[PDB]
């Protein structure tokens, strides 16, 4: 109850996150680009960089 | 009804190309 901030109600959420071995699945808001073949290319794919 | 297994069960651990290659 809000007579209690020591014995008053906080809420938590705890978010995992996840690297295994499969696709990439839950994806940030940046914007994808041209596959530039044969050149030097600085890279993200998917975070990995 | 029994048997040998011989060499059977495997399946795969992870989703990556390795090739040529014996790995652990
Ligand atoms: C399997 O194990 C049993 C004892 O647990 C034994 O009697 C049997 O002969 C074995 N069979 C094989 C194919 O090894």
């Amino acid at each position: 109850q809000p007579t209690n901030v020591g014995y008053q109600p906080y809420r938590v959420v705890v978010l995992s996150f996840e690297l295994l071995h499969a696709p990439a699945t839950v994806c940030g808001p940046k914007k994808s680009t041209n596959l530039v073949k044969n050149k030097c290319v600085n890279f993200n794919f998917n975070g990995l960089t | 009804a029994y048997t040998n297994s011989f060499t059977r069960g495997v399946y795969y651990p992870d989703k990556v190309f390795r090739s040529s290659v014996l790995h652990s």
